[PDB]
């Protein structure tokens, strides 16, 4: 499958994956593309924050899905 | 820079939660920018 | 309920996503409308 | 357990089921009543999409529940 990832400015990123792929796996791929560490990543698919222990199938995230990438800020 | 929101009265939980609960790219951008500024600057 | 919404400036992902991430018979109808139109529309 | 299913136009449908009924079983019941095949269906409740491999109880869907029926547009 091929999913898209919209950045803040607008820069989109296309990544090839499968419904089984784990969110954590996707975040890792993005980290290999840009330079944002996982802990500093957050995937949101329309008012839906994806967990790091789930699969692109646990959200019905089909193909050509635009994933909003947000820089996970610190906290505690 | 055009038509923005005044996030000069938000809280840590608001921004963090809003970003973790919301998905409004616009807000996300303004939320992150204000979050950083607060850390970088102080006025 | 009155007057739909012009979802012409919308995108395929948005519309689909909305129906796959939103819950509003109103929007669902509007989205399904513009969706069907796109198929019935061909200049 | 009697449940209501609101259509797009506004026509509602009363379907008799049980908390142990699989969304898939329900979709089938509708396919028999109207003519919309399962794959071409999508129920929404409490503002949340219902999965096919799940049951009504797995969504706190009690009796007299209003299920939003949407025609899953196949394409993408």
């Amino acid at each position: 499958m091929q999913i898209f990832v919209k950045t803040l400015t607008g820069k989109t990123i296309t990544l090839e994956v499968e419904p089984s792929d784990t969110i954590e796996n996707v975040k890792a791929k993005i980290q290999d593309k840009e330079g944002i560490p996982p802990d500093q990543q957050r995937l949101i698919f329309a008012g839906k924050q994806l967990e790091d222990g789930r699969t692109l199938s646990d959200y019905n995230i089909q193909k050509e899905s635009t994933l909003h990438l947000v820089l996970r800020l610190r906290g505690c | 820079g055009t038509k923005k929101y005044d996030l000069s009265k938000w809280k840590y939980a608001e921004l963090r939660d809003t970003i973790n609960t919301s998905c409004d790219i616009e807000l996300l951008a303004a939320c992150r920018e204000e979050f950083h500024r607060r850390l970088k600057v102080y006025h």
